[PDB]
């Protein structure tokens, strides 16, 4: 019997009440800053505790009123009539260079940001100061320079180069809003000094597709950073402007003020494989990180190496939706950039499709000096888009393969790296991600009903106090990455395979720290045989009928394997008869006056006195 | 019935056919239900030899002649695609044989066969009106009713009536390497005899190839490759119950350890993967059976595949493929600032360009530099034990020389009564940018921040106005064309901009002397600067505007920015008298001057950071006595 002894398995729903944090309103993003979660929110934005999870202070973005006589920060109040719409707060940064300020912005005011300063006084007040980020356009009214936040997709990257607050923003747009207002896919945002616009340096300073494309070719994004000079970006796009597929890919460019110079888009596939296949086409969430010891030998880098983490789900068939299927995928950073420079050949590169359109001077005639050119600024760039991908194993190999990944967030203990994986349902885990073998979720529990946010905050002091802040629907809870305890495992089997910064040890009974064990019976090292029942409780000294051995901790525990060789069965002075087989540490099998049966297994033994002749 | 026959057809992309010595076009959507028509029998009185079709036209026009029928130039349009007849580009028979259509009416015992037309000397001759559309030739022998043995022509000999022609199966030519995949060619049946579909089409397969997404492996028409590496190259089948099949061909006649690529050309011995594991033989399926097989194309860890890392099957039973990673792929400086300190085997410099030779080099130093009486040439090593770091000669007539690239350890505005010739006012787009300085008759100075684009055919110069314009005085004004910029050091992002001409001086016009190198300021020296910019006002009317201000230490700097910078010798800190005054938006490369006792040079240059001109915080400039040396190595130019 397998099922009757389902208690082996540690239980999936164990409540905790945790760090919590209720919202009125769907959550957008989060910011951490002087121990203060700022958190934009529909119509609003709050502050916490980072310790009391206590809201510290708001400040509503209400119910917005739209005039389209209005412009976003002209006055409106006096207005008799109109749409009634609500803000979401797409764009949220935090910038120190100049001051203590606050960037938010506002999806419904034609996509217009504002700016809240803090006093040193007191930290945290943001109804103090509001400004607009609105730069009227004397000189050309053509391109609205402040109008910055699209409505459709909005990834924000800001950072500090030249002595300047630069903006690198990746939209989604669709082409029947173009007139309402003209945006661009990816634009540089160069802030002021005078922090009261921003300003494009050039023409070559933003892209955007052709408005042919821009109703077909939806290129959403998704994620990016900064790293070696390189503002990579995760996108998810067409394969081509026919495929009405979706390929996720990372594009790559240097960040000189001007603009984008070098700017190379290469698509990339996690695939599962076996012996003599699945491909995820969609990312769901990503984390670049520093990599764990162990982990940095078996993908190939140091303790300091940059590892890009993707959370890929297969897409829908001609569709970007997932199929509830997902797994996780590496990339160093190392590999990426050697693959951009200087792998591919020179057959391969190719121009932008929905930038240059294929019919065009350019790309008829056109090459790259790969391994004679990186981060070159030519005033002639190349927009490069390489046809020929990056492939990664799933680190996991499925161990998730039935299910999608909502989420992910990284962090690494000593020599490991531990992924916090979000579920697509909202089942957070903690899992040991190693080539070895499949890792148990030492934390599985449900959350909450609503999909787990992609907007997840790690952060490890001392690497002592730690823990990670995690969205769902209307709640953010401040999970400790130390753990939660170790009784609900059910087995010492269950309870060794846990880390060790979880103090785990079978207290004779179940698996316990070390200080509670009031017999003094906590052991972390031997397994001892646990039997559930025996089918059945006749037998002769020569007749034989099957003979079936439920229970748990029968094999024989090597670092990840269970092993049955290792195990020796006795009734008495006879052994009994052993059906590998048969034969797991979970349930065994044997074919052969009160007696009882003993096991000796890899690390113990035990008894069973129901049974005669 | 309606059926597809564009299959049968070739195709070229961006070429229209113009047969100057002659035919029509009907707007059809479809080019392939288009050369289905066109293949269709009775469809058209003349010879549909092949077929053009343009998108941007979307007319459909047949054209009854090849492109090898004389005459007929081609133009290389985008919007047009040109659908050959495969079959008569065949030149081969594919089974019996049976739609020949070549230009071929030589007997097997080398006779010409006689034309069709002519009843003499054999009766059977009247196929051609029997028999339409099996392009039954005028004298080329043709397979007129599909027959097994082909093209029988009826010998003009009087002895026989028809000599069977005789043209080579196909396959004859399509050969094959043991890998397959490089293999490019017409061969487009199966194993079965059956067609490959066009690899442009999604019917009846919607495979995963788009010939355009995965170009560079020939996905042409229909022509057999190797897309997955098989041991043959296959297709997928144009019948739809068939999803795929091998395609027949013949063979072709006639290893270290430093890892190149992912492997896949690369070949090892080695097959240890990181757990140590041994990795078993190709014979050898134990102890999971393994599809590859030395037919496809020892026991090691290659990378057949191709994958990231060559990989080998474990004999560990549980794990199918080991990754041998330990396999290695072929693939600066502290606290020594002088070139010497370091033999630098590197031979480019900062701007990227390779170094230049050390022998003329070397001579051009002694003659310009006699500093003192070793290292290789054309390396990064520097023997002048330059501050800024290591360096090269280069070979640019333009420019020399160049570092080598190793690592080692106004707001307030109060007016000007007067002119000063200093000044320099950028304009980029016929309006005022930055502020720069005027240190020769022929050099400016300003900072990196201030400039868009790479050339110089935009910028502009313009010298000698006390207003924004030359508003006042176009009486005096002057306007220069940019011969170069250069970019400073590492870090010290300053740019040097000489004009397309030097301009004569004059009393307005103003030049300024360097500081002492190795000077340094006395703390609290009240300074001036001069700028157009941003200053807050309601109304700029255009002046330059004046503002003086006090040298001070590294502390009061840090304390007002609370420790927001921890300083370096490159930065030289200056600040107001407690009021808000300071530059801001369009004074950048604005200059602070300063006098010894009464000559007044130059000691610091606007540069935009942290905020404008916030009351009691001091503002941070650059030191040009930190570059004045390099500024002078460089006016050898």
């Amino acid at each position: 019997c397998k099922e009757a002894l389902a208690k082996s398995e540690m239980n999936v729903n164990m409540k905790y009440q945790l760090p919590n944090f209720t919202a009125e309103t769907p959550i957008q993003n989060v910011i951490l800053h002087e121990h203060h979660i700022f958190l934009g929110a529909t119509n609003y934005i709050y502050v916490l505790n980072e310790e009391d999870l206590q809201k510290v202070a708001e400040y509503k973005t209400g119910p917005v009123l739209e005039h389209p006589d209005c412009f976003p920060c002209q006055d409106c109040s006096s207005k008799a009539n109109l749409v009634w719409k609500d803000n979401i707060n797409m764009a949220l940064v935090v910038d120190t260079y100049y001051d203590d300020q606050l960037i938010s912005c506002g999806s419904v005011n034609r996509g217009t940001c504002q700016r809240h300063v803090f006093p040193h006084n007191h930290t945290a007040d943001i109804q103090s100061e509001v400004h607009c980020i609105f730069s009227p356009q004397i000189e050309e009214p053509s391109q609205c320079p402040d109008c910055v936040v699209s409505a459709l997709g909005a990834k924000v990257l800001s950072s500090v180069k030249d002595r300047f607050i630069n903006f690198f923003v990746g939209n989604t747009i669709n082409s029947s809003y173009f007139p309402d207002h003209p945006l661009h896919s990816i634009s540089v945002r160069r802030l002021k000094e005078t922090k009261d616009g921003f300003m494009f340096l050039t023409d070559q300073s933003y892209i955007d597709v052709l408005p042919e494309f821009r109703d077909s070719y939806p290129i959403k994004y998704v994620h990016a950073f900064e790293s070696n000079n390189f503002i990579y970006f995760l996108t998810v796009q067409r394969e081509t402007l026919d495929a009405q597929t979706f390929h996720t890919r990372i594009i790559r460019f240097c960040s000189i003020n001007s603009g984008l110079h070098s700017y190379m888009e290469m698509p990339l596939e996690c695939i599962l494989t076996e012996k003599r296949k699945e491909v995820f086409n969609i990312l769901q969430a990503a984390y670049v990180s520093k990599p764990g010891a162990q982990l940095a030998r078996q993908i190939g880098a140091s303790l300091n190496d940059d590892i890009l983490f993707g959370v890929f789900a297969q897409s829908k068939p001609d569709s970007a939706e997932p199929m509830d299927r997902s797994a996780m995928c590496a990339f160093p950073i190392k590999y990426v950039n050697d693959f951009f420079n200087k792998i591919v050949n020179k057959n391969n590169v190719r121009c932008l499709q929905h930038f240059y359109g294929p019919n065009h001077e350019h790309c008829f005639n056109r090459t790259l000096l790969r391994n004679s050119s990186g981060c070159e600024a030519r005033r002639d760039e190349y927009r490069t888009e390489f046809t020929t991908a990056l492939q990664r194993v799933d680190l996991f190999m499925g161990q998730f393969s039935e299910v999608l990944l909502t989420s992910i967030s990284t962090f690494i203990k000593g020599d490991l790296t531990i992924a916090n994986l979000g579920t697509s349902e909202g089942r957070f885990m903690q899992v040991v991600v190693s080539r070895s073998g499949p890792s148990t979720p030492h934390v599985n529990f449900l959350l909450d009903s609503h999909p787990v946010s992609p907007e997840v905050i790690v952060e490890h002091t001392l690497n002592q106090n730690g823990y990670t802040l995690v969205i769902t629907g209307k709640k953010i809870t401040k999970i400790p990455l130390n753990g939660l305890g170790c009784r609900h495992f059910q087995s010492c089997s269950q309870c060794l395979s846990a880390p060790p910064f979880v103090q785990c040890g079978w207290c004779h009974d179940k698996c316990v720290r070390s200080e509670e064990c009031l017999s003094g019976t906590w052991t972390q090292q031997i397994c001892l045989p646990a039997i559930y029942k025996v089918f059945p409780n006749s037998a002769p000294l020569e007749g034989g009928t099957r003979l079936t051995i439920c229970g748990w901790d029968f094999g024989f525990r090597r670092n990840n394997k269970f092993d049955l060789k290792k195990t020796r069965v006795l009734l008495g002075n006879e052994s009994c008869t052993l059906t590998l087989s048969e034969s797991t540490m979970n349930t065994l099998k044997c074919t052969v006056f009160n007696m009882s049966i003993i096991i000796s297994n890899g690390h113990g033994t035990t008894q069973y006195s129901t049974f005669s002749y | 019935k309606r059926r597809n026959t564009i299959h049968e057809f070739k195709k070229s992309a961006k070429t229209t056919l113009i047969k100057i010595d002659p035919i029509k076009t009907k707007k059809v959507n479809t080019a392939d239900q288009c050369a289905n028509r066109c293949t269709r029998n009775k469809g058209l009185p003349f010879t549909c030899k092949a077929f053009v079709f343009d998108k941007a036209r979307k007319q459909c026009l047949w054209f009854p002649f090849n492109s090898m029928s004389s005459g007929v130039k081609k133009e290389f349009g985008h919007e047009f695609d040109l659908y050959e007849n495969k079959d008569y580009i065949r030149n081969c028979i594919i089974g019996k044989g049976r739609s020949y259509k070549g230009t071929v009416s030589i007997t097997k015992s080398g006779i010409k066969c006689q034309p069709w037309s002519s009843m003499i000397p054999h009766e059977h001759s009247f196929l051609p009106s029997s028999y339409r559309g099996k392009d039954l030739q005028e004298n080329y022998c043709r397979n007129p009713r599909g027959e097994e043995g082909g093209p029988w022509c009826f010998t003009s000999n009087p002895e026989v009536r028809y000599e069977v022609c005789d043209i080579p199966q196909c396959s004859e030519v399509e050969c094959m390497t043991c890998n397959g995949e490089s293999y490019r060619g017409l061969m487009d049946h199966t194993e079965s005899g059956k067609i490959c579909q066009r690899w442009d089409h999604q019917t009846p397969h919607r495979h995963k190839f788009l010939p355009e997404r995965y170009p560079d492996k020939g996905f042409d028409d229909n022509y057999c490759r190797n897309p997955d590496g098989q041991p043959r190259p296959w297709c997928y089948t144009l019948d739809p119950h068939t999803r795929w099949e091998y395609c027949a061909i013949k063979t072709c006649a006639d290893t270290t350890e430093c890892i190149q690529g992912q492997g896949e050309g690369y070949r090892g011995t080695v097959n240890t993967i990181w757990n140590g594991i041994p990795c078993q033989r190709w014979d050898s399926q134990y102890p999971h059976e393994h599809d590859m097989t030395p037919e496809n194309f020892e026991n090691y860890c290659r990378n057949p595949d191709g994958s990231e890392s060559p990989w080998c099957f474990t004999t560990d039973p549980n794990i199918r493929v080991g990754y041998c990673s330990q396999i290695p792929n072929c693939d600066q400086d502290c606290y020594r600032g002088n070139g010497k300190n370091y033999m630098g085997n590197l031979s480019q410099t900062r701007s990227g360009l390779t170094c230049s030779m050390w022998d003329k080099n070397m001579e051009d130093l002694h003659r310009h530099i006699f500093w003192e009486p070793k290292l290789n040439e054309n390396y990064c090593r520097n023997p002048d034990d330059d501050a800024h770091g290591p360096w090269c000669y280069t070979g640019n007539p333009l420019i020399p020389w160049d570092y080598c690239p190793i690592s080692r350890c106004v707001v307030n505005g109060i007016p000007t009564r007067t002119n000063i010739g200093w000044m320099v006012s950028l304009r980029y787009r016929n309006k005022h940018i930055c502020g720069g300085s005027l240190i020769k008759e022929s050099w400016v100075l300003t900072a990196r921040q201030c400039f868009p684009s790479r050339d110089l055919k935009d910028y502009e110069a313009w010298l000698g106005i006390h207003d924004v314009h030359g508003r006042g005085d176009e009486k005096c004004k002057q306007v220069l064309n940019v011969s170069q910029l250069v970019y400073g050091p590492e870090g010290s992002d300053l740019v040097l901009m000489k004009l397309a001409r030097p301009a004569v001086l004059d009393d307005f016009v103003s030049t300024i002397d360097l500081p002492n190198y190795g000077c340094t300021i006395p703390e609290k020296t009240s300074c001036s600067v001069y700028g157009w910019g941003y200053t807050g006002l309601i109304n700029y009317d255009g002046l330059l505007r004046v503002a003086h201000l006090y040298i001070m230490g590294n502390e009061k700097c840090s304390q007002h920015h609370r420790g927001k910078v921890t300083l370096n010798e490159s930065e030289i800190c200056a600040g107001a008298e407690k009021i808000g005054s300071g530059p801001c938006e369009g004074d950048y490369g604005g200059p602070l001057v300063c006098e010894q006792h009464k000559m007044r040079m130059v000691l610091g240059v606007i540069v935009p950071g942290r905020g404008c001109a916030i009351p009691n915080r001091p503002g941070i400039f650059v030191r040009v006595a930190y570059y004045a040396k390099w500024i002078h190595k460089i006016i050898l130019t």
